[PDB]
């Protein structure tokens, strides 16, 4: 009954007849910002279809040797549609998202996709004591792949990830994963081209292993923002 | 008697304690209170008073001519006349104002500022102007176009000689620090910049270099808390006859 | 219109205004008033339910912050020897805000102020083992009779409020009341104390709290030591009227506010505000 | 708060005073 | 409608066609002290008539040139009139003042005059460390040019004057400030001939600038005692 | 005034004391509380959630192998896959768990373990595993026959990719402790082992070595007290620019 | 659902359970939800009335615990010879948690934290008899006018917090509040600081509570001492969002999350956890 | 407990609140 | 017990301070209050007179 | 644009609703197929993974 799942957004919609569920993170669904907790005094353009819909990022290859890959929120999404320009024209914004991760093979394939959603994931560079640069974080739309998903790149444990709001793309049982993210700052709203709040990572814990011909299996992912404010209009910057 | 034990923090002076010590002057009979004209009980009573941007402050304005802004009649079109660093906490326009000096006695602050620019020219002098508060992020906008797509005001100079820009409170945060970082995601505030709506035009009796005298006050959204010492002023040595209060 | 204000004020709603005669941004500073234009009536704002409370902006938590107010090192010896200038174990202070310009500024941003001094006095000792000294801090008004000596016969308190403490006890903290014979305190007195001419200009005794007279009770050792004497003050029970502008000069002297200004912008006479290159260059530009 | 002391001015400070009246200052006009 | 006013007291009367407002300095109206507040204890001398009228000093000459005025009250009128008479005569005086500010010009000229009124101007003097004496702060009627207004000679910050009571002669909108004062001292009366309470201060923030033929605008000021009161009767002084 | 007179215990600085001091700041106005998501008020809410076990905690699995174990089709019948050491409190495949990072600040534990095992095979991989928790007192059951007398479940590979083998709580003592001696009495939990009930049957086309996920969390019943700092972490010298927070 | 737990829960007792559809041990990790299978439902149980408090496990409890956070051993002493690096009499400590990682690992659990920090200052002293020296730990704010000597006119505190404390007294405690701009401490900041692309990554200044300027009041002694103060850190009124997992490597640096590990197991990158023989191999085995 | 300050946050730690909501970990699904 | 702190100002003697201190001479009894004539309450009794 | 993400399961069909966005109230003939009154935009498909 819960394998079938129709997620409607705006003009974008997304069918999954392999779902496990979908993970509303933390027990919170977002909503806009309550007057008792606005910050900001001008009113908020709410565009609400033009940005409260799948956009769905490139995919990636799932391999044999693949180390992982993550996707700053809203990093990934800065550059892309209607948000992108809501992004760029003002100075703040609040959204909550609605990550939905797609990756499918047969049924003679295996695997375990780890597809969690990271609040705050302050990334470590390895063996030196240089912080990462803005190249290593903000990767944008390609998003970037993981040097040591073992620890999360940042000492942490994967073994303890699932602490995050998690799902997992067993592909023995399902195919998509499906994640709903609310505003996780401790601001109401914040500056999005110098800070990210979820950081969506997806980690091989089983890597894609089978005896079949070797199809290509990529993993696609496809970020909805949700109930989106913007406030703080000015000229675009990109 | 009463059982007691000392705590840590037990006989340690902390200057911003608030206990009530002991009197020197036994059963003194104070000076009875007569009302004084303009009391002031909170601080943002004097915050919120208007008060003078040095907008002007470059070289070659010596003194007085740093508070007001010499416009010109201009023959290109859509000029940028003056921009303001709108930050509070660090040294800039607003720093010697109400809003400025009293907010350099703390660190963190919220709420709307409020700048009003009144127009001092001839009564003949007509021209318009357009005031743009743009939020930060990005440079400040040397183009009109760039310019007004933020928060503005256009203002017509005729019987009404002053506009109020309200520069909205748009923070993500609640408050706004200061760092000694004016670049900081915490601590800027963005820009206002000032450009020729049409032109200031006078005629051949009117100055052609009229002025601009700006003004900053705060709203009653406005807020300060995290009360530091103010670096608006400094002690390097004794101050002359403070060691004549001791002979 | 006077209101009990806790947290700064909420912002209402607003929608699209177009309307004749009702022009809230234009204003008139020429009458002296601080423009009414409400961030409603200027831009279109949101609800926002502002909780933000104003109480550190309070003038009793804006002043009441001990702040020092006077410090002397003085030795503590044979003073047999010495010469007739230095504290021969004592020294007078006429109690006097305008030493130390942190408080000074703080207490010169208004005209007339009526507070409670809270007075801490805290005595550190050093070598030139350190000594448990017991020291008194006899309050003298304003001209009274000052002590001569360290053992002179002043120092016996008949009636002065004298406080004995020790250098191994807490700092001694006494409460001066308020002690002017006006209503407050003249911080700025643009007038002369006296009816002749030789009066010192701006110098209000009444605005002088009076003398603390400070000695070491005990005698000389036959090591000397370096004792030095901060006192704090932190007015309390404040009502302040008539706020001013901010001193941006440096100050000059303790007796008055002459003003020579830095050689160079910030803080100078001809440039208090620090310099830029035009009216048009921002000087923080976030260039990418 | 305490104040086991005979005289009102020996008290702690009273940071409780919330009245302002900024329209004296504001809009000092008639 | 509120650029017009006339203001009556005893037998002057001052009418004004482009005024701004009046400004009753501090919220606060003149007023005779009342009984809970006295402290002297003799019948003080209320003339009502001879003092609460428009004292009218001297011109000074606005030109381009110029740095400012001061007029410290009550020394500008301790020699004028049934005012100074009344000061000659008497130990104590508590007064009110109106001052109206008088200067006007076409309308082709330009600036702006802050005409502020400041409470207990304790002046300094540049580069000393010397107190100004009796002759640098008591000027009598003539008052006193500043020196450095951008600092109003004492330190301080001509940019933060507003928060004093204070109007401004923007001579495109207006040609006349006034500002009621009270009686602003700590003590309820005092001695009028070695103390001034407030200080009016008329600044040049934006110079007397025009292109026609420069005719001399001055400015005038007439300043009215109000709510006169004088204890302690001996022998005049002057 | 107060007869009073100082105890033992006066005037020394214990760092779990709880009383109240002198506020720095006076008359502060903290940031107003904004909703949060996932707020966690008590430490048992951390540790109730699943995380992975590094049962393959061997040499030559680098990394990310150490958090599935790789299960094979087998010629032999009834063979141990793999047995999981159960000291929380000790190094072990639980140490990195959420349930054993947090009780690793704790030294006295109770209640009820939750064993969860995720298959990541193929859809048409078929198969059948016994999970034996045997509790403690003797060896490591190395034959099915000898764990299958213990608490155990037994899980076929079909819709469901999951069991929970959930460790009761037994234990003789209400708490148990840690020592660094895993063989005590106190301190020991028992064995969980698994065995191939039936086998692990792939077709042709899928992979025969299938991968078991191992998850770990604690019930409602878990309880932790007698806190403690952590043994995971250390610190020999200063931290890199630590001496530059001084600077 | 959101419910008041003060014990942990009893467990009810079950009998043999043989029913189709109902299958409690199969659950979906797939979902990311926690398995809620019950020991009732996997295995036969008793009754039992748990006792056992949950209280020590509270948020509250598990960081109110007075950590250590700053340590610095500095020579108090004539520094006119010194070199211009050293602490001359004073130190500035902008606090920070991430300095030592008992605290810093137990605080980075959370990413969101609400504390009221409880800092307890430990002066105390070596010679290189012992002083009673007085000492002030003059609370500067984050960026603000820290001081550049001992006896520098930024000690006087006309507005900073200053504690004034002596070596022979109980350690200073002060409370620091909530000080963050915004509704909690970002103990992990996914994101920059600047506008410009030179901010360093991770550290947000509003995480950042301010500087500690701590200074010895009194002046020079003939012989040098060496003064070491550690200050001590309890978060307190703690509310806490969103936990992670406890940071396994060794902590590299203060300014970031880096890793090395060490360089073998356990704690290592390659190899968190301990080796052992083989999966089917068991450590402590019970062989008699 | 005892708290004779004038703020709320110099008051003692509040080690009372014993409201879990675990259901927001283990069962974050809708 | 009772958890204390030793404020600024503890232990010090100021001479004008009006604090309870303990009895020399336990269960004391004074001698019993006569009236005299002429007893001063107040200072101002004996300023008012030429 | 307007899309569907369509996974291969037990149903084996979406519909594509392709909504009626125009500005006029209806759409012409014209025999050009690149005008605003005539052309009705464009269907794609993509490889989702």
């Amino acid at each position: 009954s819960d394998r079938v799942l129709q997620l409607k957004l705006g003009n974008s919609a997304i069918v999954t007849q392999e779902a496990a569920n979908y993970c509303c993170a933390y027990g919170e669904w977002p909503n806009y910002l309550p007057d008792h907790e606005a910050v900001a005094i001008d009113k908020p353009t709410q565009p609400e279809t033009a940005t409260d819909r799948f956009y769905t990022l490139k995919s990636v290859k799932w391999e044999t040797g693949s180390t992982g890959w993550w996707w700053k929120l809203p990093d990934a999404l800065n550059n892309i549609g209607m948000f992108g320009q809501n992004v760029q024209h003002h100075y703040l914004y609040r959204s909550g998202f609605l990550i939905h991760v797609q990756c499918n093979a047969t049924k003679f394939h295996q695997g375990a996709l780890l597809v969690v959603a990271i609040p705050e994931h302050q990334r470590g560079a390895h063996n030196t004591n240089t912080s990462p640069g803005f190249d290593d974080i903000m990767k944008g739309e390609e998003g970037g792949t993981f040097n040591h998903p073992y620890v999360l790149d940042d000492g942490t444990s994967l073994a303890c990830a699932t602490i995050f709001p998690h799902q997992w793309i067993n592909l023995r049982t399902n195919n998509s994963a499906t994640i709903v993210l609310p505003w996780m700052n401790a601001a109401p709203m914040d500056f999005p081209l110098r800070h990210n709040q979820w950081t969506l990572a997806i980690i091989p814990v089983v890597p894609l292993g089978t005896r079949t011909t070797s199809s290509m299996v990529p993993i696609t992912v496809s970020i909805a923002p949700m109930c989106c404010e913007f406030n703080g209009l000015r000229h675009a910057i990109t | 008697g009463v059982p007691t034990y000392l705590l840590p923090g037990s006989g340690q002076f902390l200057t911003t304690d608030d206990h009530s010590s002991a009197p020197a002057l036994p059963c003194f009979n104070p000076t009875p209170e007569m009302h004084i004209p303009g009391q002031v009980r909170n601080m943002l009573e004097v915050v919120q008073v208007e008060s003078m941007m040095e907008i002007n402050n470059t070289e070659s304005a010596v003194g007085m001519e740093r508070l007001k802004v010499d416009i010109s009649a201009l023959t290109d079109v859509d000029q940028l006349l003056f921009n303001i660093p709108l930050d509070i906490q660090l040294d800039g326009p607003l720093r010697n104002t109400l809003v400025g000096n009293i907010s350099r006695y703390y660190t963190h602050w919220s709420g709307s500022l409020e700048m009003t620019f009144m127009f001092c020219g001839s009564f003949m002098a007509a021209g318009k102007l357009i005031l743009c508060y743009t939020p930060p992020g990005g440079s400040c906008p040397t183009t009109r176009e760039t310019a007004m797509l933020g928060t503005h005001i256009v203002w017509d100079f005729g019987l009404q000689s002053s506009v109020t820009l309200i520069i909205p409170w748009i923070s993500g945060s609640h408050y706004r620090m200061f760092n000694n970082d004016a670049k900081s995601t915490n601590a800027n505030v963005g820009y206002v910049t000032c450009f020729m709506q049409t032109n200031l035009i006078v005629p051949s009796e009117s100055s052609d270099t009229c002025s601009l005298i700006g003004f900053i006050a705060a709203k009653d959204d406005f807020s300060l808390r995290l009360m530091r010492d103010s670096p608006d002023i400094g002690q390097l040595d004794h101050l002359h006859a403070a060691e004549a209060a001791y002979q | 219109i006077e209101s009990i204000i806790k947290t700064a004020t909420d912002t209402v709603k607003s929608e699209i205004n177009a309307e004749l005669g009702v022009v809230p941004s234009l204003n008139a500073v020429e009458t002296g008033a601080t423009s009414n234009t409400e961030p409603e009536e200027a831009i279109q704002t949101r609800t926002v339910i502002n909780q933000h409370g104003v109480s550190e902006t309070l003038v009793e938590n804006f002043l009441s912050r001990a702040a020092l107010v006077s410090k002397r090192s003085f030795e503590y010896k044979d003073h047999t020897s010495s010469t007739a200038r230095a504290d021969k174990n004592f020294f007078k202070w006429t109690i006097n805000t305008r030493s130390f310009v942190q408080l000074r500024r703080k207490l010169e941003l208004f005209t007339y102020l009526r507070f409670d001094a809270e007075i801490t006095i805290l005595t550190t000792v050093a070598v030139n083992g350190l000594p448990d000294l017991t020291l008194q801090a006899m309050f003298v008004p304003t001209g009274a009779l000052t002590p001569e000596k360290q053992d002179s016969f002043h120092w016996q308190s008949g009636s002065n409020a004298s406080v004995f403490f020790k250098i191994s006890d807490p700092p001694a903290r006494i409460t001066i009341p308020f002690m002017c014979i006006n209503s407050a305190y003249s911080v700025f007195y643009d007038g002369f104390a006296g009816f002749e001419k030789n009066g010192l200009y701006g110098i209000n005794p009444a605005d002088t709290i009076g003398n603390l007279c400070v000695r070491i009770v005990n005698e000389h050792q036959p090591v000397g030591f370096t004792v030095t004497v901060r006192v704090y003050m932190k007015p309390k029970h404040i009502k302040a009227w008539a706020p001013r502008p901010p001193r941006t000069l440096p100050y000059m002297s303790i007796a008055n506010a002459n003003y020579k200004g830095k050689e160079r912008a910030p803080n100078a006479l001809s440039a208090i505000i620090g310099n830029r290159d035009s009216v048009k260059t921002m000087p923080h530009n976030i260039v990418n | 708060q305490i104040n086991f002391y005979k005289d009102s001015y020996a008290a702690s400070a009273s940071k409780q005073d919330f009245s302002q009246d900024p329209s004296k200052f504001t809009e000092p006009v008639v």
